[PDB]
């Protein structure tokens, strides 16, 4: 957990210095989109399960995947990865309002990356699936904060590969 | 001149020809053999 | 059999394949490979 | 160290009466000493680098290439 | 078949398909009958026409029966019959298309490499089976015997 | 790329048999049809200019297609418009020879939903484009033939849309 | 692979019309600003090493990526790094004198984005990097020409990001 | 242009741009005020530089605008014209440009497929493109009826 | 292509420690064994055309899988998979020498899983292979050796199944 | 020779000698009185193998010296034993030069087609040198079988 | 190391790996037990070889501890016993591996770019690695610098 | 010709003949004595087409010998009968050669380069081998017009 206020915090506090010019125009930058954050988190909890819909009906039905033979054949496999994607969805939205993918490093990236290749889940599946929870998310919130998720949409997928 | 490399003598390795004659049967009646 | 990575969705490639045409059209690309590269027909215990 | 490309390149300025359809599909394996002579043609050609993928080991492995 | 010949002669150079070129399949499909006539032939006298030639290839090679050697007189001479009666299918397979490729891709493309590593003469297979087609040609006619003449003589200069 | 000589090689070979006498009839009713191909193949080879130019005067050349702004526009993009439409049509000769659409699913279907779509050539443009290219040659070859012609380009179509 | 002239060409080409007044603005506005964008490329190329020698210096060289654990240690590694923070000084001085930023999308922009993601290097170092980049050459060249190399530099930031 | 031609020539060789070559670049922007002078000396008169090759070209070749000619009705006429203004655009793209690399992506790497296909002869656009050169140079100066005359007779050669 | 040796040294530099006193009962256990390896890989080039005498001798050759209609009947697809499964055995014995699975999923398990599926080859005949040919080996080279060769045939139908 | 795949394999890449291949040389010349003396006992008793493992192979492949065979009569299986003879001496040849490629290059690249030309089979004399290993491996020493057995086990693994 | 050079070489001649190597890798595996007291000794004397051989560098080349060299400074002579170390942090990586690809792929592949790209000239960097492997040589046994000195020998060479 | 391009198709994959393709050599050899037929028919009317075949091109394109155009002049026209004389001469090469590169090696390929270079007007001569075509044509019977006009076709196609 650190936010963009208090990673410019903990960015001074190691130098141990006043806030300086440069670090002031991080706060006045992050202090202007206050507003515009808030009006993305709240219309995608008011359509979180229609957005973990579209991209999964979009890139995994009726695929490979959804056949039988691999990984998503049973249904226990179907609620397993309908999980992580609503979970995946529900951690960009903190570094969307935080404006700091330090969410993602503590929270999500710790021990994925070693658990999906320890299980024999498909990566370059689950990494195109965020990546059509992209388009599906900056439409839905319209373009000005659908360019804001996609530093954290895929800063899973920069982890996760 | 005629010699240079020549290892004339087969002498005691051969020979057996006893030899056979052989006969002839329908190749489709499972003689090739189908394992399950 | 086709181009097998990049799934490339429809493909009508009659996997039992009796006999298909593609086999003499992708085995004289190999042996004209072979035959301007090394110039000639390579021995058989070469080709890799 | 083999990559795993697929690319999208058009005929820029020829108008080809064969079929030529595997030459605008490119989704072939290159390796990784020479991608990058590699890259900059289809870069220089106009083409379109969809994705790469590593068909070969683990990233940030400094040793046994 | 000779239709699956004359589109890929065509469409290597990107072409239309030449009038002289359907001249060869409008006489291909008034001399369709004849070849089904002809494959009826060899599909009739089969068991006539390979336990007698097969004995020719063991009268021409007797080295073939003698033990140490691929065959041996239970059943590999009787497999041996076998691996011979699937080239006279595929001769029969390839003169009701005109064409040499259905004798090609089922029984050609890679003997060498197969019967290397089965362990018989490949050129045995070949004086075997121009021991089938020389008692062939003497079977049906002698008009019909050089346009299906033309199928058997490949498979003699595939083998080697 | 199989032939409806080579389907029943195909079927008889899997089954173990030789030329079975159901095999025969079914040479026969290709061989009976035989002679209303090679007549109707010379047609369409002396009127491919003669088809091509009538296939985008009806659905085609004034539209919002050729306007600046359009997908042909240009003539580097209008060559490749007709060249374009001249596989489906050199190609829908070729079934007509040998009487079975397996060879347009090797060569022709094959990507051609991908490439599309990566262009930017518009799909729906021309799936028109094909069934009024089956309209104009119906008249130019006969209802026996025509019938015959007719089941590859929606073939065509059915795997491109 | 276009100019700044020639895209108001295909800008106005794609549109339909000829040369209006909006592109003649647009025009004569570049022809102004092409003069001091001659003589920032050649005290950029002259200093070319000189540059990416100290961009390396603000920022890379004592880090997470010299203690063992990261990017750089492999010499092929770090020589690969200074060779792609040296093309992107190339690219970018091509994008100075065409005057846009779409030289920089079919020459750099477009492949690199997914390779960086597989070969598991961190952008997040890199776009540090080019903006450590930003603030020298303008040092070098003047402010007034460092405006126009701080737009393709955070195209290559904003792009890579 | 020159701008994309002396980067691309110098990005092949991974080098930056010569001394020499920087001063064609800046030779090329300071005299764009020149040119784009030109440009819209035929802009401004470019419904009148239409009429006039349009009666020139049907002047001296009347087959076209006949019965049974590709242009033959007041509709089928309208458009030959407006195929005659398409390049009164692209002339003008390329005295901007300083190159005929505009004329090459957009006008004429197709039209010997093109009008083969549409019909239209190519060397009955071939004089009428060149009654459009006749009627621009007489509008323009002396010394840029050699520049921009350039770019009307690439569109000649390169046309028939 | 790495082996158990690089391992060691890959997983050593890379924390920032040197060659410390666990590292070398690694490499005490590869110098260990490593004598019982090259008695292992000389005989089995001395039966490299011989195991595949007994590849189709015990569980392909006299079948109804050879027999017409199923998979391995053709001579293009019959001499195709001797060379498939010489592959398989001249690639575990450089995994016999490597100490390590890691020449397998480079030049192996990279495209091996698609590439049978699309073809209409069986997996579970070449299980019923390549298992097969583990206890031949087993009589070849010893008790012991056959159950280190046994883990990367195992490590073949990990990775083909 | 040791050098012969050192001084290629480090010349493609215009390279000094890597002293991992250093190794190598050094790796040997201590082991050149070993290889030296295994190839004065193999040829100090060539008459021997010769006529030991060739008369035990007609016990083992009795097919070549049937009728019908290749080797009919005495006047070629005396012929048969001069390649016999040159195989042993291009074992001691590749003994002494220390790995594989003396007897690589002077008896075995064309040998698939060799021995096709000459109607024999390819298999047989694959037979013999497991014979020939057999008969040697059971006169030399133990120690020196680990190497010298195995400089016949190439010549085996690729004629088969 | 030695055993991925062999087995990447046997792939390129799609054959199994020869007699002649594998000699080596059962040599190897032999001095297996010989290869392991070059590492422990320079474990040792690691913080002996460096601060020596920096003192043997300044004293051979003196332009380094001048103002205006790359190390010129107490924080910027860390560095020029750090990348020495660094050095010796690569042999003992490659000593137990045999040979140099260890070497090569963290150390030479592009030491011709970054030292040019810090402004070290290597002709310096490469007489301290020689100043360095005097003492490592005077270090260790007779035996061992035969051998691991011909393998400290080679960076020289490779980086200048 | 049909057998000079059968043998360069199988020379360069360096194999023997296909029976396939011998079937159109044979098929070739058997129609040689019905196309010089047509041959002699065609040299025999000479004068009777070429005096024909310009008076049916002249009457339709009457601006090239109207003076102002290329063939303008009493001698000027004999010459460029002349010119058109020369395709008679190429298609009665190109109907006994059952192919059409004796028309491309002689008559295609640079056409258009010429006559660019002279002047005239390159579909103005296609019009009078299409104003040949139908004159040619006519001497003939019906089994002869597709068989000569496949040639007439190809040859106005390629200038046009
Ligand atoms: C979905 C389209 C892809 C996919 C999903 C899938 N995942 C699992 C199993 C697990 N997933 C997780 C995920 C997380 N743990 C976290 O801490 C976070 C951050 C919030 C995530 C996203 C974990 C821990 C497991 C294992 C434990 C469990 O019981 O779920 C499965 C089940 C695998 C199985 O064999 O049952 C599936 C199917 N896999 C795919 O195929 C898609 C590519
Ligand atoms: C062996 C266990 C198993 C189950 C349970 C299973 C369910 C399953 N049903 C699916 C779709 C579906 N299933 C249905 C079925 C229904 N909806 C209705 O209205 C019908 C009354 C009802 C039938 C009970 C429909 C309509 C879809 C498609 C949904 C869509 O495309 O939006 C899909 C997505 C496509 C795919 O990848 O397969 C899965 C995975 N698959 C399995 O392999
Ligand atoms: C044999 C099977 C097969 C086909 C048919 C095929 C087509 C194909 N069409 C292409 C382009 C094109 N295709 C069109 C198509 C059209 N224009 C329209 O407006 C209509 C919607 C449509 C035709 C009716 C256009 C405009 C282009 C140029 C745009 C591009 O570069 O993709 C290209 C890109 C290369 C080029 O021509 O420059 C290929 C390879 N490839 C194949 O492998
Ligand atoms: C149509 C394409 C095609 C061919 C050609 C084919 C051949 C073929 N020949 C075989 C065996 C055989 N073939 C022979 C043949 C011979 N040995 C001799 O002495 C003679 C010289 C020679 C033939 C005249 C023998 C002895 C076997 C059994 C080998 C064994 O069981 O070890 C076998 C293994 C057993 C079987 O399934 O019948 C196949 C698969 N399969 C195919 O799908
Ligand atoms: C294990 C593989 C490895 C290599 C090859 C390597 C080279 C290397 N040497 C460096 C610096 C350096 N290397 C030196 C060393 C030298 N310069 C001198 O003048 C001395 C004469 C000479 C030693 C012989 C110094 C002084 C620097 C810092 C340069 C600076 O701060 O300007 C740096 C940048 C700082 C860092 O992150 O370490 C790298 C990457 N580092 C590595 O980890
Ligand atoms: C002209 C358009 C273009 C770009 C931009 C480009 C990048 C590119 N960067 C690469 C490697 C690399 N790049 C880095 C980069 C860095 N190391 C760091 O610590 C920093 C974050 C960063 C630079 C200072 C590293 C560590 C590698 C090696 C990773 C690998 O081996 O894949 C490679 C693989 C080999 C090569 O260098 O040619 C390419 C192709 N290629 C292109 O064609
Ligand atoms: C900027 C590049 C460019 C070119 C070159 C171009 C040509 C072009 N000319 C067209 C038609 C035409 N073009 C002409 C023009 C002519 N025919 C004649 O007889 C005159 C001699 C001649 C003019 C010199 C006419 C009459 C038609 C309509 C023909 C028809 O509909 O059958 C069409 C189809 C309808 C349309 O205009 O959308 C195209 C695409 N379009 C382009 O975008
Ligand atoms: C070096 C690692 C490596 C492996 C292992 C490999 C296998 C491999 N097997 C293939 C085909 C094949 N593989 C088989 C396999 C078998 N047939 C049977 O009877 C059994 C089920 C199985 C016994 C092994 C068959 C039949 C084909 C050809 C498909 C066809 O007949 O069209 C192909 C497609 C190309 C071809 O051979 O035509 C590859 C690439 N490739 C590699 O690069
Ligand atoms: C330097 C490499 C090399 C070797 C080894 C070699 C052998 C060789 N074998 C020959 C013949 C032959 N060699 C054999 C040998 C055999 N056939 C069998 O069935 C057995 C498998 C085997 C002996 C046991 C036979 C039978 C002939 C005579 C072939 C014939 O008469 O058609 C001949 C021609 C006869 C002569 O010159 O005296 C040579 C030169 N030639 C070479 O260039
Ligand atoms: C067999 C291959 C072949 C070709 C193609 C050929 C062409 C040919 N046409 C020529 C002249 C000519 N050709 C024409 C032809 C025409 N004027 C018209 O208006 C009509 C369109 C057209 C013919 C119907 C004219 C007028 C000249 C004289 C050009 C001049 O003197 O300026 C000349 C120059 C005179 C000479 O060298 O004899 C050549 C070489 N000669 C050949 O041997």
């Amino acid at each position: 957990m650190q936010d963009a206020i208090t990673s410019v915090i903990n960015s001074s506090d190691v130098q141990g210095k006043y806030l300086d010019a440069s670090a002031i125009q991080k706060l006045k930058a992050y202090f202007a989109t206050g507003e515009l954050r808030v009006r993305a988190a709240t219309t995608i909890s008011a359509n979180a399960a229609n957005i973990v819909k579209e991209a999964v009906a979009k890139s995994l039905l009726y695929s490979d995947i959804t056949r039988p033979g691999g990984n998503m054949y049973t249904t226990r496999r179907y609620a397993a990865c309908i999980r992580d994607l609503d979970y995946y969805l529900r951690y960009a939205t903190y570094a969307m309002l935080a404006g700091d993918p330090s969410i993602l490093d503590e929270r999500v990236l710790n021990g994925l990356k070693e658990t999906y290749n320890s299980l024999g889940v498909p990566i370059g599946a689950t990494v195109q699936a965020i990546q059509a929870m992209k388009e599906v998310t900056a439409g839905l919130v319209g373009a000005d904060a659908g360019k804001e998720m996609g530093i954290y949409f895929d800063y899973i997928c920069s982890g996760l590969s | 001149r005629f010699v240079p490399q020549e290892k004339q003598p087969k002498a005691g390795d051969p020979a057996n020809f006893l030899a056979m004659a052989k006969q002839v049967s329908r190749p489709a009646n499972t003689v090739t053999r189908v394992a399950l | 059999g086709g181009y097998i990575s990049s799934k490339f969705s429809n493909k009508g490639g009659n996997s039992g394949a009796s006999v298909k045409f593609s086999e003499s059209s992708t085995q004289k690309v190999i042996r004209a490979a072979y035959l301007q590269v090394f110039g000639r027909e390579l021995y058989s215990g070469q080709r890799q | 160290r083999s990559f795993k490309v697929t690319a999208c390149v058009p005929s820029q300025t020829r108008i080809r009466t064969q079929r030529e359809l595997q030459n605008t599909y490119f989704t072939k394996l290159v390796p990784y000493d020479n991608w990058f002579r590699e890259q900059q043609r289809i870069m220089k050609m106009g083409g379109k680098i969809v994705k790469v993928e590593l068909a070969t080991g683990k990233p940030g492995t400094n040793t046994g290439l | 078949s000779i239709v699956t010949k004359s589109i890929v002669n065509a469409d290597a150079e990107a072409r239309y398909l030449s009038p002289g070129e359907l001249d060869r399949i409008k006489s291909f499909v008034t001399s369709g009958e004849r070849r089904v006539r002809i494959a009826e032939t060899m599909t009739g006298a089969r068991e006539r026409i390979i336990k007698e030639a097969g004995n020719q290839l063991f009268q021409k090679r007797p080295d073939v029966v003698s033990p140490g050697g691929n065959a041996y007189g239970e059943e590999m001479t009787a497999t041996c019959l076998r691996d011979l009666d699937y080239y006279l299918r595929l001769i029969t397979y390839g003169i009701v298309a005109g064409d040499v490729t259905p004798i090609e891709e089922i029984g050609v493309v890679g003997v060498r490499e197969m019967y290397k590593s089965l362990g018989t003469p490949i050129e045995a297979v070949a004086e075997g089976v121009r021991a089938m087609k020389s008692v062939a040609t003497s079977l049906l006619s002698g008009e019909d015997a050089a346009e299906a003449g033309a199928y058997f003589d490949y498979l003699i200069g595939a083998m080697s």
